[PDB]
């Protein structure tokens, strides 16, 4: 219901800014925008409250703002401990709240790499066993924050879709996987099938046909 | 000092009724003018306010939960709870309990959170996996895999060529289908130098159903 | 205790459902009032108050800012209260002027319900002081 960008990156020392777009009744209707820092498997930390207010023990370098309906959080002078995922929330109406999708702040420790897309078609074995699944493999990319979509012929899909959250490889790089399941009639009715991954404004798109 | 500990089931059957309990420990519960809230994160997605209840006993749920939901308090044992009804696989998420403040400079924010507890909705009883291969070919580097589809519960273990082949290998996080069954992939990149020559086998292992599948993966 | 400074909160009996200007502010700023607050007589002891050095005349007025900020007709009572680890000392001396000694103190959880200008707040503040437990 609020809108953030998926990734946001910077190298050590630099300053980074994160949007969080709402409506006139969400943000821009109230000065109760909050920001939360979430390291994995750990309890989220509140870092900005009431638009631009650092709680006690939250460093000088985090700062909030909003222009109109787009709140924004800035981190001045990156360090390794800042690499995490950041959400924004805003009060809305008589007692209600909305959040953003989350933004992966990657503090760059190595060269960026665009994703390698391999898109496996359903195996013989699976087809012969009535079922069919398309496996998108996304590999050797950095930062670790992507977005997948599927297409039948050239029409977008989200019925029958599940996706991994980006996970590290032996070479400190990131990998992820999306699956598309369907009946074999759906498989050989459509002309072709496209898996497309958005990694930082770029959009790679592999295609397989029957 | 005031931390929040959430307890509850890991699994619940569809149409049933999840109920989680959060235990405050610092620290007030009843004592304060805070709000005691439930927030779930769909891993990724992903974040959503369920509702909260005030020390005075005032409840405030999210409008989008058409009576599927009640929240309540034990001023006594410094703990509170949510009861979500008629759950579907959709309701699968991590559930955080959190303290909402209406202090000035922290108004309508969530200062204290809980570490989170994972909750999975599924009908499925224990099921062993179907191991389907993912073949390369020339359709230097090749890349091939094992799709371990439709099993329950987790975990599943893969290893290629009885643990000899470790380099270039990556196993993915498992992924819960709307069915209520898990599914994952394992993949290794290789010198296509040896596709007609070097044999490659994934060793799937599902202890819950006491199943072990070893799948040949080869070209074309 | 130590006499100290902390971040307070407000409470009111405001109606969630209605348009009167700072009913509207309070419903999005304050909690509900407890119909039975605590009032504990000081036995025996006396403490020094100073309405002129009271940082409740410092947070009040910043909430009055955000009140009018979104404001553009009847005012209702707002109470100001302390968080855990703190409490409000109240002066019950009838010829107390604002400063100096006060033999009849008591402790309260929240202030009285206040009709809503620093000086207008101090007209009612005078008898209140924050300390830390």
């Amino acid at each position: 219901v609020l809108t953030q960008p998926p990734s946001a990156s910077g190298s050590p020392g630099q300053s980074v800014t994160i949007s969080c777009t709402g409506t006139s009744s969400d943000v821009g209707g109230y000065n109760y925008v909050s920001w939360y820092q979430h390291h994995p498997g750990k309890a989220p930390k509140l870092i900005i409250s009431e638009v631009n207010n650092r709680p006690s023990g939250v460093p000088d370098r985090f700062s909030g703002s909003k222009s109109g309906n787009t709140a924004s959080l800035t981190v001045s002078g990156l360090q390794a401990e800042d690499e995490a995922e950041y959400y924004c929330s805003s009060y809305t109406d008589i007692h209600n709240f909305v959040f953003g999708g989350g933004t992966k702040l990657t503090v760059l420790g190595q060269p960026k790499a665009a994703p390698s897309v391999t898109l496996f078609p359903p195996s013989s074995e699976e087809l012969q066993a009535n079922k069919a699944t398309l496996v998108c493999l996304i590999s050797d990319f950095y930062p670790g924050a992507v977005t997948v979509a599927w297409k039948a012929d050239s029409s977008p899909v989200k019925a029958g879709v599940e996706t991994t959250t980006p996970s590290k490889q032996s070479n400190n790089k990131y990998a992820a996987s999306s699956y598309l399941s369907l009946t074999p009639e759906q498989w050989k009715s459509h002309r072709s099938y496209s898996c497309q991954v958005t990694h930082e404004g770029s959009t790679v798109e592999k295609t397989v046909a029957p | 000092q005031v931390q929040l500990q959430e307890s509850g089931p890991g699994l619940v059957k569809p149409s049933q009724t999840l109920s989680l309990s959060c235990t405050v420990s610092g620290g007030s519960s009843s004592s304060g003018a805070h709000y005691w809230s439930w927030i779930r994160q769909y891993p990724g997605k992903g974040l959503e306010w369920i509702g909260y209840i005030h020390y005075s006993g005032n409840t405030y749920y999210n409008p989008s939960l058409k009576s599927r939901i009640t929240i309540s308090q034990h001023t006594s044992e410094n703990q509170f709870s949510l009861k979500l009804n008629s759950v579907t696989v959709a309701d699968t998420a991590v559930y955080y309990c959190a303290r909402g403040t209406r202090l000035r400079t922290l108004r309508n924010a969530f200062d204290i959170w809980g570490q989170g507890t994972m909750v999975t909705v599924s009908s499925a009883s224990t099921k062993g996996p179907s191991v389907f291969p993912l073949a390369p070919s020339s359709k230097g580097t090749a890349a091939l895999g094992c799709l371990v589809k439709d099993y329950f519960p987790e975990p599943v273990t893969v290893s290629w060529n009885s643990g000899a082949l470790t380099s270039g290998v990556h196993t993915f996080p498992a992924v819960l289908q709307s069915s209520g069954l898990y599914s994952l992939s394992s993949v290794v990149t290789v010198p296509s130098s040896s596709l007609g020559t070097q044999t490659y086998i994934c060793n799937v292992n599902h202890k819950p159903s006491n199943t072990k599948v070893d799948k040949r993966v080869e070209p074309k | 205790w130590k006499d100290a400074d902390t971040t307070l909160f407000c409470a009111s009996d405001a109606k969630a459902h209605e348009t009167e200007c700072h009913n509207v502010w309070a419903t999005h700023a304050c909690v509900p009032t407890d119909p039975n607050p605590q009032e504990i007589h000081l036995e025996n002891v006396t403490e020094n108050f100073n309405m002129w050095k009271n940082n409740m005349v410092e947070q009040m007025q910043e909430d009055v800012i955000s009140l009018w900020d979104q404001c553009l007709f009847d005012p209702i009572p707002i109470h100001y209260c302390t968080p855990a680890g703190y409490v409000i000392l109240k002066c019950n001396d009838k010829n107390f002027n604002g400063t100096g000694p006060c033999k009849n103190v008591s402790s309260v959880q929240c202030t009285h319900g206040i009709k809503p200008i620093k000086d207008n707040w101090r007209s009612e503040l005078y008898k209140y002081k924050v300390v830390q437990i």
